[PDB]
C-alpha cells in the first residue's frame, strides 16, 4: 500500500527517492537515556529527525 | 623541586598556612614542593606584578596559589593577564581572585576555585526538582551572564522526563532613564509560584522593591537566585523576600589553610605526572622585558595536567575556563531574621541537604 | 583644576596632532595631555599605567594600534589596570567581541564597532537580497561565538534560525571534512566568521571543493577579505569594510572631544573626588570612575570628524556604518552603503561568483528523497 | 488577539442551536451563546463539535464568539468566490 | 444559567499599614468581572492597588 502510494507522490511532485528499512526495527517512541535524564526517540521517528 | 608561590593579602593566619606545607605527603609522588611565601595587603596591582616578576625571576617559580580578602573583581583579571605573559598558572582559590570570569583567555592558565554561572543554573533545577517544583519564570537583566543562565536552563528542560515547564522568560532593561514604568509592567505578569532571577547585588534592589509593588513576596511565591546577587552573605537591603534561596560555595566549611592545601596539592599533583612522563621542567625566561621574544619555548604540557587532577579521592579537576567540575557549593535560605544560613549541599551531582518537606 | 586626558597612545608621529586636539578641547578647569607611547613588551604596560596614573592621575584613558598586528593582547593591559580604578578605556582601534562585556571589562568605551557588529549588517543585507537560509562558517574562539551569537537572536525577531551552523578550530589546516557536509545542504548562502588567517584556509578548500563557483553567494566581514586571505579569496565575495576603522588619526580628534565634552558636565556633579595620586597607595574604587563612565555612555556627540559619536549599553559604538566589497577580478569595489539602519546599493552592478549577473537564488532545493519504511504486513 | 470569531452551522448531531430559555432569557449551562443574523438574535449552541470547541479553548486558552453562517451553508464556490461557514 | 462564582474576597481597610497585606489576596482574583462594593474614596486606594 505504502510505496504504491508513495510512487505515486513522487510522480505527481516530482522527486526522486530512495527507500530504506528501519535498521532499529521499530516504529517510534521516547525512552530513557543511560541514566542522563535525557529522552530520545527510536525507529522512524528517531531516524526523521 | 616545584616552585610554588602562596600569597594572602588582609587578615589571615599564616601560620597554619605553612603546617599544610610539610604536612602534604608527596612522598610516593616525589613532586618535592618549594614553599616560597609572600605576605603583604592589597595596595597596588603593580605590587602583585612586581611581586609576580621578581619572584619568578628569582627562584623560577612553575605555580602560584593566590588568597585575598577583598571581594573586588579586578584582582582576577590582573593575574589572568600575568599568566599569559609570564607563562606561569595562577590559583585564586579563595578572594577576588575565586570569582570566576565569564571568559577566560586562551593563552592564560588561570585557574579558580569556583562555579561557573551554568553549574550553579543547573544546581537550581536540582534543588527545586525534589520539593516537585516544576514551574517557573526567568527574571533576567542585561547582565554578560544573563544569556548562559537562561540557556543552560532552557537546553535542560527541553528533553527531560520531569514535567518541567517554563513560563515567561522576560528579559529587564533599567539602563533607561525613568524605567520605573517599563519595569512594572514586565514584572506584572508573574504567575508563576517560582521565580528564578539574575541580576547584580544592587539591581536585585531594584528588582524586589517593585516586585512588591505588584507583591511578589507571599509565602507562596518563591525566589531562587544565584550567589552574584547574594555577594556577601552579611548585607541585606532590607527588600530581599524572607524565603529567598541562593546557592554559593562553602565558604564557611572551607578555609584558607584548607584552600592552600588543595591549592598546594593541584600544582605539586599535575607536576610530579610531566616530570615523570614528559620529563621537562617548565623554566621560562626570568625577565618580563621583551616578553614577546621569549615565547620560542611553551608551557602547555602542564597546562592539561592541572585539568584531570584527583586527591584523596577528590576529583579536583579543572575545565577550560577555569572553574570546578565538582566544586562545594552549599545552599543558603533566608530565616525568620535577615540572616543566610545554609540548609545543603551538591557535590557530583549527589545534592543533599538536612531539610525536608520544606515550610 | 587641572584634568588629564592622557592616553597609551603607539605611533608617537599621532600624539604631535593630539595635543593640538586638547589644545582646542579647553576652548570647546583645565584638560592637560599626558600621551604615552606605547611600547611594544605587555608587562610593562601594567606597570607604566600605574606610573602614568602616578604622575597625571588621569580620567580617562585612550589606547590605539601599536606596530604589531595581533591587536588581541595590547590593549587589554589598560583595560584591565584602569578597570581597578574603574577608570574608563577608550578603544581607539580594538575590534575584537571580547571587550564589550562587562564582567571582564567593567569600565570600557570604544570608538569602533567590534567584528561581532557586522552581523547585524549581514540580516539587513541578506534581507534585502532576499535570503533567507544561510549557512554560518563561525570559528570556535571568543570572537566567532559572539558573532554567531548576534545573527541566531537577531534571526529571532523573524522566527526563523539558521539552517545549520558550523564551527570549526582556529588555525586548522585541514578543513575540508567539516565543509563537506555542508555541501549537501540546501542552502547556498555561505557567511564566513573566520580571521584573516582562517579566511584563507576554507578559502582554498572551497576552491578545490567546487563552493566558489555559480549559484553560490559568500558572505564576510573586513578580516576575511584583507590580508593574506584575500590573495586566496575567490571572486564575487561581497563582504565588509570599516570607513575609517584603521584611520587612528581621525578617531583621536573625535576621542577627546567626547571626554572633553563630558568634563564640563562633570564639573556639576556630587562627591567628585580626584583619581589615585599614586597607585601604588591606593586601593581604593573610586567611585566617581563609574559616575564618569555612566554618563559618558549617555553623552552623545552631535558631530565628529567620523560622524555622531554614541556609545550603546556595553558602551561599543552605534548607528555606524559599513562600506561594501566586491572582489572583482582579484580587487575590491564598493557596491553597498551602510545608513545605520538600512543598506543602500552602489550604481556599480554586482558580479556574483561564477560570472552570474543575475542574483543567485541562494537555496538549491534536493528532490532526492530517503525514505524508511517499516515491515507491515498489508502496507 | 485570544478573541476570535468562529462561524458555526446547524448539524443534527455536531452543532444542535437552541432558542434561549424564555425564563432567565440568556442561555443555559453546557449550551454556549450563538448569534444569528436575520440586527441579531442569540440562540444556544450544543453538541459534539461545540464540545470539542470547548476543551480546545481550555487547553489552547484562547476566547471566541460563535455566530451561525447566514451567507449559504458549509461553502460552495459560486462564480470563484465562496460562500458560507468556508 | 451557567452561574459560577469564585471567589466573595473581603478586604480590610481600618488595617494600619497593612496595603502589603491586601495586596497579597488580591492576586487570586482572576475573573474577567470582579463586583467591587465600597465607598468612592475606599475604590481609589483599591483600584491602584489592583493597578
Amino acid at each position: 500500500f505504502c510505496i504504491d502510494l508513495l510512487i505515486k507522490l513522487a510522480r505527481t511532485m516530482n522527486f526522486t527517492y530512495e527507500v530504506h528499512l528501519v535498521a532499529d526495527g521499530k516504529f517510534g517512541t521516547q525512552e530513557r537515556v543511560n541514566n542522563s535524564n535525557k529522552k530520545e526517540w527510536n525507529g522512524m521517528m528517531g531516524e526523521l529527525l | 623541586s616545584i616552585g610554588i608561590a602562596v600569597i594572602l593579602v588582609g587578615t589571615s593566619d599564616e601560620v597554619a598556612i605553612k603546617d599544610a606545607h610539610e604536612k602534604d605527603d608527596f612522598h610516593h609522588l616525589s613532586v618535592v614542593p618549594r614553599v616560597e611565601l609572600v605576605a603583604m595587603n592589597e595596595t597596588d596591582p603593580k605590587s602583585i606584578i612586581t611581586r609576580i616578576c621578581d619572584l619568578m625571576s628569582d627562584r623560577k617559580i612553575q605555580g602560584v596559589v593566590f588568597a585575598d580578602d577583598t571581594d573586588q573583581e579586578a584582582i582576577a583579571q590582573i593575574l589572568d593577564f600575568i599568566s599569559a605573559q609570564t607563562l606561569t598558572p595562577i590559583l585564586g582559590i579563595h578572594g577576588g581572585s575565586s570569582m570566576i570570569m565569564a571568559d577566560k583567555d586562551e593563552s592564560s592558565m588561570f585557574f579558580q576555585f569556583g562555579p561557573s554561572i551554568e553549574q550553579q543554573a543547573s544546581v537550581m533545577l536540582n534543588i527545586m526538582e525534589e520539593y516537585d517544583w516544576y514551574i517557573f519564570s526567568i527574571v533576567t537583566t542585561y547582565f554578560p551572564g544573563y544569556q548562559d543562565f537562561v540557556n543552560k536552563i532552557r537546553s535542560t528542560i527541553e528533553n527531560s522526563f520531569v514535567g518541567w515547564e517554563l513560563e515567561e522568560v522576560l528579559l529587564l532593561d533599567m539602563s533607561l532613564d525613568d524605567g520605573d514604568s517599563k519595569i512594572q509592567n514586565q514584572l506584572k505578569k508573574l504567575q508563576s509560584p517560582i521565580i528564578l532571577l539574575y541580576c547584580t547585588k544592587e539591581e536585585a534592589t531594584y528588582i524586589f522593591e517593585v516586585a512588591n509593588s505588584v507583591g511578589l513576596t507571599g509565602y507562596g511565591y518563591t525566589w531562587i537566585v544565584p550567589s552574584l546577587v547574594a555577594g556577601d552573605t552579611d548585607t541585606v537591603p532590607a527588600e530581599f523576600p524572607t524565603g529567598l534561596i541562593s546557592v554559593s560555595y562553602d565558604e564557611w566549611d572551607y578555609g584558607l589553610p584548607a584552600r592552600v592545601r588543595d591549592g598546594i596539592a593541584i600544582i605539586t599533583t599535575a607536576a610530579s605526572d610531566m616530570l615523570s612522563e614528559h620529563s621537562f621542567i617548565p623554566e621560562p625566561k626570568s625577565s618580563c622585558y621583551n616578553t614577546h621574544e621569549k615565547r620560542i619555548y611553551q608551557s602547555n604540557m602542564l597546562n592539561r595536567y592541572l585539568i584531570n587532577v584527583t586527591f584523596e579521592g577528590r576529583n579536583l579537576s579543572f575545565s577550560e575556563d577555569g572553574y570546578q567540575m565538582h566544586p562545594k557549593l552549599v545552599i543558603i535560605l533566608l530565616n525568620k531574621e535577615r540572616k543566610w544560613e545554609r540548609v545543603g549541599k551538591w557535590k557530583d551531582k549527589s545534592l543533599q541537604m538536612k531539610y525536608y518537606v520544606w515550610p | 583644576k587641572i584634568v588629564n586626558i592622557g592616553a597609551v597612545l603607539s605611533t608617537r608621529k599621532h600624539e604631535q596632532m593630539f595635543r593640538e586636539a586638547v589644545n582646542q578641547a579647553n576652548k570647546r578647569i583645565q584638560l592637560n595631555a599626558t600621551s604615552v607611547t606605547h611600547k611594544p613588551n605587555a608587562i610593562q604596560m601594567a606597570l607604566s599605567v600605574c606610573e602614568d596614573l602616578i604622575s597625571s592621575q588621569v580620567y580617562a584613558i585612550l589606547v590605539s594600534h601599536p606596530p604589531t598586528p595581533n591587536d588581541h593582547f595590547t590593549p587589554t593591559p589598560v583595560s584591565y589596570t584602569a578597570g581597578f580604578y574603574r577608570i574608563p578605556v577608550l578603544g581607539l582601534t580594538t575590534r575584537m567581541s571580547i571587550y564589550s562585556d562587562k564582567s571582564i571589562h567593567l569600565s570600557f568605551l570604544r570608538t569602533v564597532p567590534p567584528y561581532s557588529h557586522q552581523s547585524s549588517v549581514w540580516f539587513e543585507m541578506m534581507r534585502v537580497y532576499s535570503w533567507n537560509h544561510i549557512i554560518l562558517l563561525v570559528s570556535d574562539d571568543h570572537e566567532g561565538r559572539a558573532a554567531q551569537k548576534r545573527l541566531e537572536t537577531l534571526l529571532e525577531e523573524r522566527e526563523s534560525k539558521a539552517e545549520k551552523v558550523l564551527q570549526f578550530d582556529p588555525g586548522t589546516k585541514n578543513v575540508t571534512a567539516l565543509l563537506m557536509e555542508a555541501k549537501e545542504l540546501e542552502a547556498r548562502v555561505i557567511i564566513l566568521s573566520a580571521s584573516e588567517d582562517d579566511a584563507a584556509t576554507v578559502y582554498r578548500a572551497a576552491a578545490m571543493l567546487n563552493m566558489t563557483g555559480s549559484g553560490y553567494v559568500w558572505l564576510v566581514g573586513e578580516r576575511e577579505i584583507s590580508g593574506n586571505a584575500l590573495r586566496y579569496a575567490p571572486d564575487g565575495i561581497l563582504g565588509l569594510q570599516l570607513i575609517n576603522g584603521k584611520n587612528e588619526s581621525a578617531h583621536i580628534s573625535d576621542a577627546v572631544g567626547v571626554v572633553a565634552q563630558a568634563v564640563h558636565e562633570l564639573l556639576e556633579k556630587e562627591n567628585i573626588t580626584d583619581p589615585p595620586r599614586g597607585c601604588v597607595g591606593n586601593t581604593n574604587i573610586w567611585k566617581t570612575g563609574p559616575l564618569f563612565k555612566r554618563v559618558l555612555m549617555s553623552s552623545k556627540y552631535a558631530d565628529g570628524v567620523t560622524g555622531r559619536v554614541e556609545f550603546n549599553e556595553d558602551g561599543d559604538r552605534k548607528f555606524a556604518n559599513y562600506s561594501i566589497m566586491n572582489l572583482q577580478n582579484r580587487k575590491l569595489v564598493q557596491v553597498g552603503i551602510y545608513n545605520g539602519t538600512h543598506v543602500i546599493p552602489n550604481d556599480r552592478k554586482i558580479i556574483w561568483p561564477g560570472g552570474e549577473t543575475e542574483k543567485p537564488r541562494g537555496y538549491q532545493m534536493s528532490t532526492r528523497l530517503k525514505i524508511v519504511t517499516i515491515h507491515q504486513e498489508p502496507f | 488577539d485570544d478573541h476570535l470569531s468562529i462561524v458555526t452551522l446547524e448539524e443534527a448531531p455536531f452543532v444542535i442551536v437552541e432558542s434561549v430559555d424564555p425564563l432567565s432569557g440568556t442561555c443555559m449551562r453546557n449550551t454556549v451563546p450563538c448569534q444569528k443574523r436575520i440586527g441579531y438574535i442569540k440562540k444556544c449552541c450544543k453538541g459534539f463539535c461545540i464540545d470539542i470547541l470547548k476543551k480546545i479553548s481550555k487547553s489552547v486558552k484562547f476566547t471566541y464568539d460563535l455566530y451561525l453562517v447566514t451567507n449559504g451553508k458549509h461553502g460552495k464556490k459560486i462564480n470563484g468566490t465562496w460562500n458560507g461557514m468556508i
